């Protein structure tokens, strides 16, 4: 149980970094191209 | 009454065989999401 | 029988992948750099 | 005799209980897998 509910969290805080970087890659679209 | 009773005893095994594979390829999927995260990870690094 | 077969066949072709993922995984983990030069060129200047 | 009878069908009684736990953490597994599953393919497009 313990195990599997830690899999289980480690998806949720996953899910949030992938929200995250779903804005960031709509948010990442520019900073290389300022420079470039 | 026996052959029937085979009849449903392979039918069972046909049953939980489909749920072994639903949790199976379920694993498999994390498997190669798994892969491209992380081949997307090299590449970065 | 086929749903035992292929159950299997996905129990080998996931192990497979799950090697590959952790091919991948190893890749990654063990794998500014471009500015000390340039802070010592200027420092030296 | 009896402590150990009594204990012994509570063996099996709480195994197919935390069997079917098991099962369940299973399916919260894989539906947060298909959560970040869902994200990572949105942002595919992106």
């Amino acid at each position: 149980t313990t195990i599997i509910m830690k899999h289980n969290t480690f998806l949720i805080f996953e899910i949030n970094h992938l929200k995250r970087e779903k804005k960031k890659i709509l948010e990442d679209k520019a900073k290389m191209l300022m420079q470039a | 009454q026996g052959n029937m009773a085979a009849c449903r005893n392979l039918q069972s095994h046909i049953t939980k065989l489909n749920q072994e594979f639903q949790r199976q390829q379920e694993l498999l999927y994390n498997a190669e999401y798994q892969i491209q995260l992380m081949e997307r990870r090299v590449a970065r690094a | 029988a086929t749903y035992e077969v292929q159950i299997r066949q996905g129990h080998d072709l996931n192990e497979k992948k799950q090697h590959e993922v952790g091919r991948l995984n190893r890749e990654h983990d063990k794998l500014d750099m471009s500015r000390g030069p340039l802070e010592a060129k200027r420092n030296n200047l | 005799e009896k402590l150990v009878n009594m204990f012994k069908k509570s063996l099996q009684k709480d195994n197919q209980i935390h069997k079917d736990d098991k099962i369940r953490i299973m399916k919260d597994n894989v539906d947060l897998i298909r959560e970040i599953n869902t994200l990572r393919k949105s942002i595919k497009d992106i």
